[PDB]
């Protein structure tokens, strides 16, 4: 019975997502902020896909690391084939949707992952940041303000809705993100920004003493 | 063959002659060498006529296909890269004799300044591309004569009409010095084709305007 | 069992298309009008296949985006191989029917999509726009007046049947389609036209202040 | 059912690892110390992957020996393609995680192994050694202090937690490691070190009269 | 259930070994002695792999004959590619472990074979002979004194354990092996030696009048 | 279950061989004699494999004819690759054992065949004829005196054991074989000899008037 | 074409001319041949212009691709090896006619001495590379004249300003003895492009400073 | 180079010189060209030294591989066929200069008559082989002189010792008439290598016996 | 280029020059051509510099790869075979100008007599190898002069320092007779590189000791 097979496959992927650390991506005045509860300093859940395109993921590390490498390969190949400015976050989101749908339907075990692709404007251009969420089955959604992935996302989402404010500063937005995650310290936090003020590469990791001085 | 292109305040103009010759024999008299690739770029290909038509069709198809797939057209740099890839993929045919030199005129709508948004891109046989800052370029057998004519006539380019006149006059000089380029045929009434690209898009010049300009040039040269 | 397996596969696809937003394609005086309820400005259910051939879809986005790309590739290759005017809506509908039939009977799960292919006459020609509706299993139908896809189609179909006007202007046709979908503002509404009065490319997106003024 | 099948594979692999000898990899002042109870003098559970990268494993010998050979091949190819100092323990741990996840999901029998990849700093550099534990399903974790694999790892983990001394000497670390492992003698014991004080290749085997003197 | 598949696969292979003739390999002063119960002078269970490497097997003849041919091919390729003295019994035993593990897991029916690879020291050198036992599932063990094969090995192994003499003569070792095997004349006995005193090729078959005088 | 599958597969093969005509291959003073009860004068159950090697089979004709053709091809290839005197009966028997083992384990239906490979000495050499019996599952055995295949072989084997005579004449051996094979006429018999007195090709058919006189 | 690179205490400087010729005909007058490959390495490729641009783009893409994948940039030896592999892979085309000889200047942030962190790597035709210990290296058709000019001028290099002046003068000498190298165009206002790499990173030298240096050199040699 | 082989009553003997040249320059003085392929066969390969060693190693590996796989050694005709197949499969590479010509000496253990069990097999360029019935054979650059010397000396061969003496004398004559063959070098004490195969197997001749024979021959010709 | 290797009581030494030329132009003055391949083997490649470096890297990677995989290092015969196979595989590209001529020096740690455990292995172009018993060998364009110098100075070799002195003197003679081999640069302070292998392993000789030896040689010949 294919209906029961898909239902239990979806249950497996969703349950795998439920017991994973949460990630929040939000739009602030300077671009996009990623905050994740990541104890390790070596296994990074937030990465740069391309100049103005950033990647966040929740779930099983090897699976979304495979997806991250595939997306980086796609972005670099596309930017070389046509131009760097021709790479948008929407194309990468669509590629992730195709890949995750095919994986969910055909692979022996579905990927218990949940991805967010975030894009900021180019240097000297005005555009609201774009947040795309891609789920295990390949369902793709547009989020105007924030994305919450992994764990019990309802309390974190509710805290964000009660405490989100567009055009916030980096410091304040970080405070809201950490407070919503709690519902941690400089350790067990991985924080990065897509910084729209940079000329070419918007991705910037905020770690260590700078993160504490910003927290 | 000679295809000239030049920038004027507010846009670009690309003009091309009409003769096709196989050896010393005139085979075609109304060949159209300038193509409106998309709404803001025109391309003119010198060399083998078959390769020219085939490449123009392929390039237009590639640009339209990208725009339809991705929901947004390529940037100007993307279009240049696609054209350069096509040129680099023709080296074996060039050595075989199925050669093609393209020239690309465009209007960057994302360019900050509208009055300098015109672009001219020249390609060499090896596939390299160059954005011209001198304001004019030419390809074909009579390209040298047309370029040296435009070097002296470019000071009087101020708007679209004077730029069109200068392009037609450069084509006239190229035809005057190169037998593979056809001049204005006042007997058959065949004149060079031209495309003007500005902020409103790329439009083919009506044959009447070029006929009037060519007649004025011929009357001046007598 | 084969009959049972095919029936459960069919019910899976039907229930998938049932929980999806509705699209309407109806022929008006100037060509064809596509109206869909689509909150996302980046994920578009309505697209162009070829110069006078337009595309609409209802269901899982990744699946019909893959189908749309396949159709665009087929149309471009065919137009290059023979001519632009040798590409017609009927051939694209037939290739979609073949592809969806093969997907239904062969893929691990069937595509939960319903497609519509619309064609208008070339410039300077008089011909009734052709509407083709294609379902998850590959069944293809010729509709003379309107096509309704996705969601609950019975009530909106009845509303259109009672209220459809032949050779209506764009404003009246848009009003009828929006009221049928209501049985929705500029936001959460994707509207496009195959405009038979254009010289080469018929497809045109009605968005922003233009839709607000026209609506 | 995929969930029951995945659980049964997990039970198979876990039972296989549980009936195996224990391995301890712990960081000390000179680098990393590997101690594994190994009666055989030829079949070795501890080996060198690359200049400053070492390998420990627990479970079925042929499976983790295949993994060890694959890791050595990957490291040598990576070092030749770019440079020797571009090969890190993190990349090898990531490759092992990917490989073990794929084997767990797809192969006829999942690998009944647990791996530790250890790295020490290059010569004349200060850096805490990194220990990565990879499980049978590809789950990868960073353990800052020590790793225990195989058998009943819980009493050994508790003993090591109670008795772990940062920046201990080689002989002290051997004492604590062997004591926690007993919860044996020089024979039936394989001991190796990644020695940070070596010029190029850190790995070094401590067996025989030297091991007895040290133990 | 994968557990049930693996356990009944193990039952199949072990039962196949159980209804098989017994083999004995033991280390003695001159090298290694192989004694097998073989009524056929044509079909051989004892064989030579390489200059100082010998092969013994118990179970289904065609399966371990295929294994023996593969091992001879591997040893010849390895010796030609590097040097004759770079081939060891450990490499051949590891190859057999990988091959048998893959056969046991992946093939339709496992192999009902049990292998022993024996190596003696090169000419003019001193080294204890190495004996490696490989089981049907790929498990490999280093047996320091003797390996016993096929049938019910408990009484034979117990008799060997009670009566084994290190550094015995060839006559003494042959008598001990035959006596332990009983719990046999020139017929129904295949006898060979890896003879450590031979210059290059250590394998030598002991049949006919020489075996009669020796027995 | 693999055990159940293999047991019922063995039942199928044995049932297939039991409902077949019987073949006897027995050694006599001149070489080897093959006698089969076979009414068809066109389809032969006994053939020549090589100069001194002969083939006999019982079971389903298409399967053992495929095996006979494969063995002829192997023998000819081996003889051309090295020499005609390097082809032996044992090599052909080993190849048949490998082929039948693979067929039994992997093919959808096992071959219901029972093969005998017989070899006589070369011209001018006195060597005992060697007979190999290969069963459906790849088991291979040395028969020193005679092989009985197909049908209910117990009475024929008993009669042969009671009435055998080493170095018997051709007539005595033929009469004994026919008498045991009844336990009928000259027709419905296929008789052939591997005749060690022939210079190169030992195989020789005995049919018609010569067979009538010989019996 | 000529690209010079030289080390000064605290960094490196790489400069290049602007001319591109097709035989004897000057096609380009403002070609940029020095590329900031990444924040601490610049590369300059001589030979065919198409192959030079393609190599620069492909090499920068490779470096950034590795850095994004592994979360850490390549070591300097790894960058040298990747460039050498590209040079070795281009050998068939180089025999065919698409020759590209690169020159790499970098700052080794992992060096023991920041003042000696400047690195210059020249690549031969076969793909082999060499870290120059002379402190100066030039590639291109005028490279011999530039190298023999720097051999005499290098004692004057004590900081970034003196090093940049010496690089510009070496380019001037190469253009003086070589017709395929473009000298300072005081008429069109086109000057060599320079990139300076130090601890803070690699930065393009503004056109005005190079113009001032070139005018000073020209006036000194008048 | 030169390798000679000759049959004597009760077996075969096979001797080879020691020199390897690269042009006219001597590069090797103690090259071993005669190999004991198995207990009853020796092979000696003339031509390119690298290919000679490669062939000998491959041939021994192949023979031992067959013996281990099938449990019985190849018949002599089988060994000849394998060597001929190797020579035939090296034809294309020998057309480029990696030529190798083998000579096979053996003792057939299946021959009825022990006194005539020695076999000499010569292989030509295209892979054909002949079993020599005249009782002697030679390969290499000095092969013709050695053959013509053995033609005159073969009536003196009655046992292993006289056969060895005649083989060494044939090598001496080949070295006397051909500069690519090394003669007995009394200064360094390097003498031709020899292998004697009889019913007991194939055994290398100790260097002392060959030295004595070479000294006797040199004295006789002095 | 010239690389010399020579055996001395208790080990082996291997020295090489530093010059690299392309045609007649000196392109490199501090090249290193002797590589410590492993703890008891040094390798030195003459010919194309790029191929030499990549062959040294491949050989070191292969030996360490085997040692890591199989837990035990290769025997000396295995190392020789791997190097010979690498050379044979290169043969085809070597015809195309990418020649590499290796010379291998080693200490046989499994040899019975450690005083005679040093090994020198030479390779010809076809991929064959020879273990030199004369005690010295040379590769490179100046290898003939170096060999003929060592033939006259090998009597002096009695220990490691005497062997090193003869190696530097052989290189000095090679550079004295050959313009592609560099003599000791007393002006720049660049001297031949050397590696000494004994029971304790293979160590790079410090530059100061070779400088003293070279200055003593120069004073001797003044």
């Amino acid at each position: 019975s294919p209906e029961q097979a898909m239902r239990e496959r979806s249950e497996l992927a969703r349950k795998g997502i439920a017991r994973a650390k949460s990630v929040v991506a939000l739009a602030y005045a300077g671009g996009v902020l990623f905050v994740a509860e990541n104890p390790s300093r070596s296994l990074q859940k937030i990465s740069e896909l391309y100049d103005r395109v950033g990647f966040a993921a929740a779930g099983k590390f090897n699976e979304f690391d495979n997806l991250r490498r595939g997306g980086i390969q796609f972005a670099d190949t596309r930017g070389y084939a046509y131009d760097r400015r021709d790479v948008t976050g929407r194309q990468l989101a669509n590629v992730y949707a195709q890949t995750l749908g095919t994986i969910f339907t055909e692979q022996a075990k579905p990927y218990e992952v949940e991805l967010c692709v975030a894009e900021v404007a180019h240097y000297g251009e005005t555009k609201r940041p774009e947040l795309y969420r891609i789920t295990y089955d390949g369902s793709i959604a547009d989020e105007p303000h924030f994305v919450v992935m992994g764990g019990t996302t309802e309390p974190i989402a509710n805290a964000l809705k009660e405490s989100y404010a567009e055009n916030a500063s980096l410091t304040d937005a970080l405070r809201i993100a950490v407070a919503a995650l709690r519902a941690l310290g400089v350790a067990s936090l991985e924080v990065a920004v897509l910084d729209a003020n940079r000329p070419r590469r918007a991705f910037r990791r905020i770690t260590g003493s700078a993160l504490q001085a910003l927290l | 063959t000679t295809i000239v292109a030049l920038k004027y305040p507010g846009g670009v103009v690309m003009a091309g002659d009409r003769r096709s010759t196989q050896g010393n024999m005139i085979s075609g008299r109304d060949v159209r060498k300038v193509y409106i690739t998309d709404d803001y770029t025109a391309t003119g290909i010198a060399g083998t006529a078959a390769v020219a038509v085939e490449f123009a069709r392929l390039y237009a198809v590639e640009l339209e296909h990208y725009e339809k797939l991705e929901g947004v057209p390529l940037t100007f740099a993307g279009k240049i890269n696609r054209l350069a890839i096509m040129v680099r993929g023709n080296l074996a045919a060039a050595m075989q004799g199925l050669l093609a030199l393209p020239l690309l005129a465009g209007y960057d709508i994302h360019a900050s300044d509208p009055q300098s948004a015109g672009r001219i891109v020249s390609f060499d046989a090896a596939g390299g591309w160059n954005i011209e800052e001198e304001g004019y370029q030419a390809v074909g057998s009579g390209s040298l004569f047309a370029k040296s004519s435009m070097k002296k006539l470019y000071s009087q380019v101020t708007d679209g009409d004077s730029g069109l006149r200068v392009a037609v006059e450069a084509l006239y000089d190229a035809a005057d010095d190169d037998s593979a380029t056809g001049g204005p045929d006042l007997v058959r009434g065949i004149f060079p084709t031209a495309v003007i690209i500005d902020a409103d898009g790329a439009v083919d010049v009506p044959e009447s305007r070029i006929a009037e300009l060519a007649r004025a040039i011929i009357e001046s040269r007598s």
